[PDB]
């Protein structure tokens, strides 16, 4: 039973080369064959290629062939995937996977096509846009009284580039009723999303509220109190 | 060159009941079929392989059947842990040109609950900064199927709005949506009434949450 | 009449190339052979991904007739022993029904000796040289994909003392003859590898070659079907698909043995002999020994 | 007859190139005719040698005519004379394995002695030369010494041995501990 751990996220301009790694541990590396599966934001899984780690012969998908390359270093139990001529559409999460065959000086090799082990994933974003922290704006209480009697407020976290953004409320003290909608990409190449929390109209004023917006790519963390209305 | 297809794009089932998803192929796959489970931001879980053999630690609940170019994945007692998207992958061909299906979304079916609509004007800070972004929120509604319509001054808007929906809630099996409308600080300061019109089951008549200035 | 023959050829090089070219057209894999470097980032090592198919390899008795303006000369000496001036000899249009069986340490489905056990080697002195053994009577080796090969314990122990009645010393008046097993090397060399029912078997034979000489007991040999193999054709590696049949069953007749002798003990009291094989030429040589091609006008 | 020197524990490669021939039968033997390594068509074959476990080849170079003997983990006992019998051309070679172990550990005190012992094979009498990090050199043919070490002797020592006009280099790390008044 191997343990696949991959490299962190990558931000590349279109036209560059990316090489993501996948450290295999826990089981005789050679006795397994590793594959790479990519997944674009709102789409499904896509087979890119697979390497037969005993022979070092990879077979890629007829669409990536030519600009994709998988290699496995048998001394560091590490699989690799280089993708050249990066197109903005290559923006996705790259998983390394694998199954066990049985070789290792036995000659046995099922050549199992399915995938038993997977990795945490490596997000690779390819865009002409540059890194930048977001603009945190608050969504002031629509009005004390609302539909039902539970006010709702939040934060517009817009114009940030690398996707990885985290939002909290009351430094983790408030977690019930919150909704942090998945990010959206604006026509400007920058993302934007909203985090909203519904609270009774009575709390407002007495209990204030803050949305903590972190962004590692830009070394940004911002807190923003939502003023009542 | 095998093209795989999973029939029901979205399957709505009540927790505890039974679910069955189909995966067809354009060419024969001859038992080399797999089934994977994927939770939101998590790597896929290998449930079944070889069309019918389940993986280590995969309850009898899930079952694999079929051969050739039509397969099925049955999940008798649907729990909550079984919330996810399911994918089927063939791997018959050689040289390897193994492919995936576009997945079947398996969600929790419950009763219809209309959305608690809420609108938000562009913050003064955003107006000072230079841009105007209005926001509408359809809170906790069930069928993910909801409609949104904006107004700039009673006239219809399109193109400048981008909605987002959350993954189904773990406690109440509802969803939520956020539709932001963008105009430059300029074009905002020109109009008056910004209306957010919403439609859904439960919402007997369209709900409009509007404001002005 | 009164002609010459030897440990050279007739069809050894020919046949070898026919069989290599026969296997290619039949048992297709997913090849990988090494062409050596020069440098500067340029280094070949050809990998070939063919539609590795589950076919069934079957042996067709191959007859080798006279090649062009040449003539085949069969030595009729019932016990012709390798190199030497064959007395009784005659011209023939074609050799005989030769079954090209590829396998190691045990020659199968082939020609037996009509008189006594006859051994042959280029040089019985140089321990490095293969010693081929032509058997008196056939022995059976029944095998299945289930991992085993069983051969009669009595039948084979008998052929051993027969072969022992003439080892290296050269039908030596007497000394201790010891049968041990392979020292090491490739799996195909260290084990009785062969192609059974299309599949590649690697039968562990320690039990056939481990003895000493001067009711229904069968010799069960552990066997294994490998998919990644070192090629016999040329220095390469190949991978075939796994089995599809659940009843791989072969019944071959051991017709010979290909041995080798331990050294550093020249002419002393004991002689160790271990199984061998590897050069498929040495497999064609056992059938073509009594033949030769002479130029005819 | 070629002379090749090796280090105790390393991996040596003895060379053999068929007389302008290509992938053809070959076999390496020792001075007693014991079969070390050889081939059989495309397969490798190892004999009853005491190198069985450590001797191997480079099948890659067979088709280029070169079939070497790769002896991993040399042992002082591997010292013998190797013969490569290609199609009749007894290319011979003498392989001597040397060892050089510092008796004095490494972590010593200033004023402490250092002693290097030469682990040589049966039949050889070579000359040793060790140079300290500060150029202090010692010469001998078995046990090299330095009565009193100095703080500046801490580091990698270089010991080059010479046997049959040949030389192997042995870098050994000694640690002469420092101390204040
Ligand atoms: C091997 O099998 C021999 C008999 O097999 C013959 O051929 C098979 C295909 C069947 O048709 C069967 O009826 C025939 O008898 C035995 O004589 C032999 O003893 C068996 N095993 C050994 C170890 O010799
Ligand atoms: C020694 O050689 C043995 C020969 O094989 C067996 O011989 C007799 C005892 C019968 O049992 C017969 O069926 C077998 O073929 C090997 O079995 C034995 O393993 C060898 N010795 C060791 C220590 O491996
Ligand atoms: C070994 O080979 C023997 C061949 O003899 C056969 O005898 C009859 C059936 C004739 O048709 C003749 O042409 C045959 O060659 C077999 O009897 C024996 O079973 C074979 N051994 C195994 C294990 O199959
Ligand atoms: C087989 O051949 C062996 C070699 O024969 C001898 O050497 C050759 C070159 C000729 O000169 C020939 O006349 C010699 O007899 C013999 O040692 C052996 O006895 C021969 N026959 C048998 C049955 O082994
Ligand atoms: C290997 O590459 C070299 C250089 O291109 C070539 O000359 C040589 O013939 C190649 N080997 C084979 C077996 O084709
Ligand atoms: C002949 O030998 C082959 C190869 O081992 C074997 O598969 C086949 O069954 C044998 N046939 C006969 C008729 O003995
Ligand atoms: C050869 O086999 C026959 C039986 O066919 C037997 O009488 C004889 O003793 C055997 N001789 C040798 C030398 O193997
Ligand atoms: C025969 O073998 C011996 C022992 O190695 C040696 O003379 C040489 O290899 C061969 N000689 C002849 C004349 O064939
Ligand atoms: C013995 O013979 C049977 C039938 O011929 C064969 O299937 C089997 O593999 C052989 N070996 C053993 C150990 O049964
Ligand atoms: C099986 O093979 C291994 C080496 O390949 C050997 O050590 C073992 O003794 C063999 N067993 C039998 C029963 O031949
Ligand atoms: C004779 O007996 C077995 C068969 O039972 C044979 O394989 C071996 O070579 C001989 N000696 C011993 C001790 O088995």
């Amino acid at each position: 039973q191997v343990q696949l751990l991959e490299s962190g996220a990558e931000v590349k301009k279109p036209g560059s080369s990316v090489k993501v790694s996948c450290k295999a541990s826990g089981d005789t590396f050679i006795r397994y064959s590793f594959t790479w599966v990519r997944q674009a934001p709102g789409q499904g899984l896509e087979w890119m290629g697979r390497i037969i780690t005993i022979l070092d012969v990879a077979h890629y998908a007829p669409h990536l062939q030519g600009r994709v390359t998988i290699t496995a270093d048998k001394s560091t139990s590490t699989v690799y995937l280089e993708l050249r001529n990066l197109r903005s559409d290559d923006t996705a999460v790259y998983f390394c996977a694998g199954v066990y065959e049985g070789e290792a000086d036995e000659g046995e090799y099922d050549n199992n096509g399915f995938l038993k082990h997977w990795g945490q994933g490596t997000l690779v974003t390819v865009t002409s846009a540059s890194t930048k922290g977001p603009s945190v704006f608050p969504l002031a209480p629509s009005s004390k009284s609302t539909s039902g009697g539970t006010a709702a407020l939040g934060c517009l976290v817009k114009d940030y580039f690398p996707q990885p953004v985290t939002v909290s409320w009351n430094s983790g003290a408030l977690t019930s009723g919150v909704h942090t909608f998945p990010a959206v990409l604006q026509s400007s190449g920058l993302y934007s999303l909203s985090s909203v929390v519904t609270v009774p109209s009575s709390s407002l004023g007495t209990q204030t509220y803050i949305c903590n917006v972190n962004h590692k790519p830009s070394n940004t963390k911002v807190d923003k109190k939502v003023e009542p209305k | 060159e095998l093209e795989l297809t999973q029939s029901p794009a979205t399957l709505s089932v009540s927790p505890g009941e039974r679910a069955t998803l189909s995966c067809r192929a354009s060419e024969s796959v001859s038992s080399d079929l797999a089934w994977y489970q994927q939770k939101p931001g998590q790597a896929p879980r290998l449930l079944i392989y070889g069309a019918s053999t389940r993986a280590t630690g995969v309850p009898a609940r899930f079952s694999g059947s079929g051969s050739g170019a039509e397969f099925t994945l049955t999940i008798s007692s649907l729990q909550s842990e079984d919330f996810a998207v399911y994918y089927c992958q063939q791997y018959n061909n050689w040289p390897p040109r193994y492919t995936f299906g576009q997945g079947t979304r398996l969600e929790i079916k419950r009763t219809v609950a209309a959305p608690s609509v809420f609108i938000f004007p562009p913050s003064d800070e955003q107006l000072k900064s230079g841009t105007a972004s209005v926001v509408c929120l359809l809170n906790n509604f069930y069928p993910r199927e909801a409609k949104v319509q904006w107004k700039v001054d009673n006239a219809l808007q399109s193109g400048n709005s981008q909605e987002s929906v959350t993954e189904q809630d773990s406690k109440d099996s509802t969803y939520s949506l956020s539709s932001t409308l963008t105009l430059s600080k300029a074009d905002y300061e020109k109009h008056k009434v910004y209306a957010c019109e919403v439609t859904h089951q439960g919402l007997s008549s369209p709900v409009t949450k509007s404001f002005n200035r | 009449t009164e002609n010459f023959n030897m440990w050279k050829n007739d069809m050894v090089e020919q046949m070898h190339e026919d069989i290599i070219s026969l296997w290619d057209q039949s048992l297709k894999p997913c090849v990988k052979l090494t062409p050596l470097c020069v440098g500067a980032g340029s280094c070949n090592t050809s990998v070939i991904t063919q539609a590795c198919p589950k076919v069934s390899f079957e042996p067709i008795p191959i007859h080798y007739c006279a090649p062009a303006g040449f003539a085949i000369l069969k030595c009729n000496n019932k016990t012709f022993n390798g190199t030497g001036p064959c007395t009784n000899v005659s011209t023939v249009q074609c050799t005989h029904g030769i079954r090209p069986v590829v396998s190691t340490q045990l020659l199968l489905n082939g020609s037996l000796a009509e008189e006594e056990v006859v051994i042959r080697s280029v040089n019985f002195t140089d321990n490095a040289k293969t010693i081929i053994v032509q058997l008196n009577t056939s022995v059976e080796i029944n095998c299945t994909g289930a991992g085993h090969c069983n051969i009669s314990r009595a039948k084979w122990n008998n052929t051993l003392k027969q072969i022992a009645s003439k080892l290296r010393e050269q039908f030596g008046n007497n000394k201790t003859i010891i049968f041990k097993q392979s020292s090491g090397g490739d799996p195909e060399i260290v084990t009785h590898s062969f192609n059974c029912g299309g599949e590649f078997f690697y039968c562990n034979s320690t039990q056939l070659f481990n003895s000493t000489w001067f009711g229904s007991d069968t010799i069960t040999l552990p066997c294994r079907i490998k998919q990644i193999i070192n090629m016999w054709q040329k220095v390469g590696k190949a991978m075939y698909a796994p089995p599809i049949s659940g009843q791989i069953r072969c019944s071959s007749n051991i017709t010979g043995l290909l041995l080798t002798r331990d050294g550093g003990n020249s002419n002393n009291e004991s002689e160790i002999f271990r199984p061998g094989g590897g050069d498929m030429r040495d497999n064609w040589r056992s059938e073509l020994y009594k033949y030769k091609v002479v130029k005819i006008e | 007859k070629k002379v090749v020197l090796g280090k105790k524990g390393d991996t040596v490669e003895l060379t053999c190139t068929a007389s302008q021939k290509k992938s053809i039968q070959f076999h390496w033997k020792n001075s007693n005719q014991i079969k070390i390594l050889g081939n059989q068509g495309s397969f490798l074959t190892k004999g009853p040698s005491k190198l069985n476990d450590r001797a191997d080849s480079r099948r890659s170079l067979w088709d280029q005519g070169n079939f070497p003997l790769i002896i991993k983990n040399l042992k002082i006992e591997d010292s013998d004379t190797y013969i490569c019998e290609v199609e009749d051309q007894k290319e011979e070679v003498q392989l001597l394995v040397f060892g050089l172990t510092a008796n004095s550990d490494t972590h010593l005190l200033q004023g402490q002695s250092l002693t290097l012992t030469l682990e040589s094979p049966p039949g050889s009498s070579p000359s040793v030369q060790c140079r300290s990090p500060r150029g202090k050199n010692i010469q001998g043919g078995k046990t090299l010494s330095v009565s009193q070490l100095e703080l500046q002797d801490s580091g990698t020592w270089t010991c080059t041995v010479l046997q049959n006009q040949k030389k192997v280099e042995f870098k050994i790390d000694i640690v002469v501990l420092a101390f204040q008044k």
